[PDB]
RNA sequence: GAACUUGAGUGCAGAAGAGGAGAGUGGAAUUCCACGUGUAGCGGUGAAAUGCGUAGAGAUGUGGAGGAACACCAGUGGCGAAGGCGACUCUCUGGUCUGUAACUGACGCUGAGGAGCGAAAGCGUGGGGAGCGAACAGGAUUAGAUACCCUGGUAGUCCACGCCGUAAACGAUGAGUGCUAAGUGUUAGGGGGUUUCCGCCCCUUAGUGCUGCAGCUAACGCAUUAAGCACUCCGCCUGGGGAGU
């Protein structure tokens, strides 16, 4: 559902473009944030904001991205299983790994998977590297993953008939 | 027309019923490629009908090789009559 | 089961395939609904409407057609509850506080015609007070009092007003709603179908839903 | 199946008229070119002029025939001068 | 509009109905277009066959 | 032409989830009737039904959509090809996202699936991932 | 190895089509030719001029010769593998679609290499030459004008055969098959519910347009005529230039 956003957030920022629009005078500069947002529970965001300064478009950004927040699934503080997310010509697969490994990701896939709080993560773009198609990637590939509780529910199966 | 299919229907009857069964098939292509050589004979400039030949002669070589596969002797037999060698 | 009303329903040959599951076919070229998909609708639509008002969001009663002004009107100020007859303004629920700020501008301005002073120029008072005070209250309806985001939201045709639809369902506000054969019956969150340009089936069916929020006040 | 539909010229008697027509019989049965059945339209005014004439005798043979006589037909057709027309068209 | 030979049941146009076709040529000798006689393509395909076989037996005229 | 039928089926029945539908009418060879008997011991049909006639037959296919809006099967996936066939030693059988999803295997003792295959320690083709 | 009939094809029955090749015929008009009318212009341009013209032009009537394309039909209409194919008729001949049930019973698809077709220009040989028209000449515009404009006009355009074998040869989209909402014209069928009909509605094919859902896509857009979801086969790409050298 819509995530209420109620909760305590770490709010760091990937990048701040400069990004101008030309007129008559000339070049008319804004600064485009974006954003991601979330604790490290479960709950992860991005957002994006625009301003004539650095720091109202990251506040804009922190907004809109508490707007909009995903839930993501922790199984054994790791994901569940292997998934690529394919958000327009940004394809990044996700591995679970081992416990010890860590959060192996580039820039803005290593700052969603650190603030989701899941731990151990293989992970890999294949894919442009525009900061905001590979988090829409990163989030195409962690909406769709599945709980094995809640895909144990769907077969009308228990959840040992699964994983075992 | 309709004297010709029709006689050489009746003179490659295997059974009564056979319209299909390749012999029949590959008999009324026989004569109609026939037919449509002399008629290239009289009209060279003529190159659609050409095509046409084509996929005839594409049609019965593969019926060819479809009694081939099937019946040796009644291959060998067709060959015989038709003298299509 | 007939209860009361007129309506087989709408439109010709634009019409969407996801009604399939709701609808007849006349020779007419004008469809007719399946009623037997609509009674067990509309009863279930009548108990949780009862549920949410006997919860308390107030109800949003929202009609823009020349059919749904008088009957939006006058069943939503039968109610009591906060209605649209005119134009819905891009963005009241979910550019919220803006709103807010225009409301309370109309509502300092029809307390100042007649507690506040009404001398201030010769017409300073038509310029201003007139002019503003006839679009603010023909477009602001009985939204008016509103203070506080509502909990659902009646409409009278969804694709005559797919941009309140739009950002209600961006909001997450369940909506009850009369649809069209040419209406999607996915975007509203609780589908009736009927008739929404006779005056009759819609006065009705206000009328039910409005008396449906009415037993459940106490 | 074919029908043969053609114009005599006007300025031509009546027993010569029988001889033009006995004469395309004739060519007609060279064949074996049955003459299932005739007619004559008579003097009929044509749309637009031919040398310098307003007007023409039409014939109207119906052939079933092996294609060939309507074909010697068309030669000398296109050579006697005591036609204005010619048409075959194959009946279908 | 209406089609005539669908409504008369009428099938091969055959070119001696001089006064038929002579309905269907328009004024100044040309052939009338299909929303204008309001036949079908098939009937129109054969009445135009038909105008051009009696225009060579000067049964319909070319320019008038 | 038509190259395989199996890789059909499975986009017939991916082809039905994407527009949601509820029925399923596939030409029913017999291991397509085997494929669609695991898919429905393994919950992601909720029945399935053979309709035995004279073209070829007719196999039905109930999809199970079990929550408000919610496809079991995501997505659907062929592995070896009529021109690249795919064979697993029982060492390398896949067991996919792993554990939640599972691969149709058909080896020499039955048309099995992951965990039948494993259990019986044999490899064959390899010629479906459902997820 | 044996069966089956859906895929494929034959059979029967219609239907439509500028599908092709050979031959014949027609009516405007353009040009040219001769005669009558008759006199000073005609032609052309943004403006003019070269040209044509009293040796009688342009206009006009009749007649004749010759070539090429076939107005109206004509339409996001049809047919073809593509080039392409628009008067008509006959001769031969290729394919499609529709209704099935009569037959065959997997006989099918793709296809490197090979064989053929292959717009237009061009080449060889012989004809042909009305219009147009590269090249070329004169006049203009212009600083220049090997150009655009105008007046002329060679090869060529045409036909027969032989060669070339190239195009933005385009849907800038290989072929096959299956699945995946709709609305709506249209082309050729078929069938139903009243009417023998007229006609309306409905249904189903195969082809052809537009708008459009999911899905795809970088976007534009495509969307059952896919650029979706799949499988088979082939061709092709791996920075721009150098260089298609």
């Amino acid at each position: 559902r819509i995530d209420p956003s109620k909760l305590e957030l770490e709010e760091r920022l990937v990048t701040v473009n400069r990004v101008a629009k030309v007129v008559k005078g000339g070049r008319r500069f804004r600064f485009a944030a974006l954003v991601v947002v979330g604790d490290k529970n479960g709950h992860v965001g991005f957002g994006t904001g625009k301003a004539q300064e650095v720091p109202e478009a990251i506040r804009k950004a922190v907004e809109d991205a508490k707007k909009n927040l995903i839930e993501v699934p922790m199984v054994g503080t790791t994901i569940p299983h292997e998934i690529i997310g394919r958000f327009g010509a940004g394809n990044i697969l996700l591995k679970p790994a081992s416990e010890g490994t860590g959060v192996i990701a580039g820039g803005p896939v290593r700052a969603v998977l650190e603030l989701a709080g899941v731990a151990d993560i293989l992970s890999k773009s294949l894919g442009s590297n525009t900061p905001i198609n590979m988090i829409r990637a990163t989030l195409q590939g962690l909406s769709e993953l599945k709980r094995a509780e809640d895909v144990a529910k769907l077969r009308g199966k228990s959840v040992e008939e699964l994983l075992g | 027309t309709q004297e010709r299919k029709n006689q050489l229907i009746n003179e490659f009857k295997t059974h009564e019923s056979d319209t299909g069964s390749p012999e029949v098939q590959i008999a009324i292509l026989t004569d109609s490629i026939n037919n449509l050589n002399e008629h290239l004979r009289t009209h060279k400039k003529d190159h659609h009908s050409r095509r046409g030949l084509l996929k005839m002669v594409g049609k019965r070589r593969n019926l060819l090789t479809y009694l081939r596969n099937k019946d040796v002797t009644r291959y060998r037999e067709l060959i015989n009559k038709l003298g299509l060698r | 089961l007939l209860e009361a009303g007129v309506h087989f329903g709408h439109q010709t040959r634009r019409w969407n395939p996801k009604m399939k599951r709701y609808i007849f076919t006349e020779r007419n070229g004008i469809y007719i609904i399946d009623l037997q998909k609509t009674v067990k609708k509309v009863e279930e639509a009548y108990n949780f409407t009862k549920n949410l008002a006997a919860e308390g969001g107030k109800i949003l009663f929202v009609g823009t057609k020349k059919q749904a002004q008088d009957s939006v009107k006058e069943e939503a100020q039968r109610s009591g509850m906060y209605y649209v007859n005119q134009r819905w303004l891009g963005g009241t629920l979910t550019n919220f506080e803006t709103i807010q700020k225009r409301i309370k501008r109309l509502k300092d301005i029809e307390k100042m015609q007649e507690n506040g002073t009404f001398d201030v120029l010769p017409k300073k008072e038509v310029v201003q007070l007139k002019k503003e005070l006839e679009r603010l209250e023909k477009f602001l309806g009985g939204i008016k009092d509103m203070k506080d985001l509502p909990d659902a939201l009646f409409i009278i045709d969804p694709r005559k007003e797919r941009i309140a639809v739009a950002e209600a369902r961006k909001l997450n506000i369940p909506i009850i709603g009369i649809v069209d054969t040419n209406c999607d019956p996915d975007e509203i969150d609780v589908v009736i179908p009927a008739n929404d340009d006779a005056i009759r089936a819609v006065k009705l069916l206000t009328s039910k839903m409005a008396d449906a929020i009415l037993e459940a006040k106490q | 199946k074919y029908e043969v539909m053609y114009i005599i010229r006007p300025n031509i008697d009546e027993e010569s008229k029988k001889a033009v027509i006995e004469r395309f019989n004739n060519v007609l049965t060279s064949n074996g070119a049955e003459i299932t059945g005739t007619k004559d339209w008579g003097k009929r005014r044509l749309a637009y002029e031919i040398n310098d004439f307003r007007d023409g005798f039409y014939q109207i043979v119906n052939v079933q025939s092996d294609a060939a006589a309507v074909q010697e037909f068309d030669r000398l057709a296109k050579i006697s001068d005591d036609i204005i027309r010619h048409i075959v068209v194959k009946e279908e | 509009k209406v089609c005539y030979f669908t409504s008369n049941g009428i099938t091969h146009i055959d070119y001696k109905d001089v006064d038929l076709l002579k309905k269907f040529v328009s004024e100044r000798g040309k052939i009338l277009p299909r929303r204008v006689t309001g036949t079908n393509a098939k009937y129109q395909r054969k009445l135009t066959a038909a105008i051009k076989r009696a225009r060579q037996m000067a049964l319909l005229p070319y320019v008038s | 032409v038509m190259t395989d039928p199996i890789a059909d089926m499975l986009t017939r029945i991916r082809n039905a989830n994407m527009v949601r539908h509820e029925k399923l009418e596939i030409p029913a060879s017999k291991l397509k009737r085997e494929i669609a008997e695991i898919l429905k011991r393994e919950g992601f049909i909720r029945d399935v039904e053979f309709v035995e006639d004279s073209k070829q037959g007719i196999i039905r296919v109930f999809l199970k959509y079990g929550q408000n809006n919610e496809r079991v099967i995501t997505g659907l996936k062929r592995i070896s090809k009529p021109g690249l066939r795919v064979y697993a030693k029982s060492n390398e059988v896949p067991r996919v996202l792993n554990g939640l999803g599972i691969a149709i295997i058909s080896t020499s003792q039955g048309v099995l699936t992951d965990k039948e295959a494993r259990a019986k320690q044999a490899g064959g083709e390899v010629l479906a991932y459902v997820w």
